[PDB]
């Protein structure tokens, strides 16, 4: 071989897109749950008195 | 005074440590207090948990739905009847005279003149010549809200 392979060599810009959408979805659900906790803990802990 | 029957005590190691009260076809009981309600039909129901109000609440079964208290959030300041006596409501605070109530009086409904419950007592703090009650009430909009004067100690 005339070149050196690296770990991020075989990712083919759709596999990148897939790990992007996967991590984005995972983080999005988690962060949505966090914002849900925020809003419930805001309207309930405060803002009922 | 006469409607106080529908609150029934809980038994913990054989002694009464609190009371469970039925309102709106829903039986309630403070979380902090442990035991089994002293009657059979209400002993059965799996009581769901509400930590943020310190209240276990359950759906009273069928055949005594019409045998329960009513409640409103309409609470003008003034004197309101309660098991041991009157409770004066003022400056958005329920307060009973000094020394009355204590350990074991948790879950005790506080009624108004017309028998409608205004709050369930969960604790207290003795301030000066009075003692203010930490209760669970319903606000002007009528959603449930725990009201705690600072330093309330559970009963």
């Amino acid at each position: 071989a005339q070149h050196t392979e690296s770990f991020t060599s075989a990712i083919s810009a759709t596999a990148w897109s897939w790990i992007k959408v996967l991590v984005g979805g995972t983080s999005a659900f988690i962060v949505l749950g966090l914002i849900a906790t925020a809003v419930v803990a805001l309207v309930l802990f405060f803002h009922r008195h | 005074k006469l409607e106080s029957d529908k609150t029934f005590p809980i038994m913990l190691n054989g002694q009464v440590n609190g009371y469970a009260c039925v309102v709106g076809g829903r039986v309630f009981k403070p979380l902090h207090v442990e035991g089994r309600i002293d009657n059979e039909q209400l002993a059965a129901i799996k009581l769901k948990k509400a930590s943020i109000y310190d209240l276990e609440y359950g759906d009273v079964p069928q055949c005594m739905k019409s045998d329960t208290l009513q409640y409103t959030s309409d609470k003008p300041p003034g004197f309101y009847n309660w098991h041991h006596g009157a409770v004066q409501y003022e400056n958005n605070r329920f307060t009973v005279p000094r020394g009355v109530g204590g350990k074991g009086d948790s879950g005790r409904p506080i009624l108004d003149n017309k028998g409608r419950v205004v709050a369930i007592v969960l604790g207290g703090v003795n301030e000066g010549s009075r003692t203010a009650l930490s209760v669970v009430t319903w606000n002007q909009k009528g959603v449930t809200v725990k009201d705690t004067p600072e330093g309330s100690e559970p009963w």
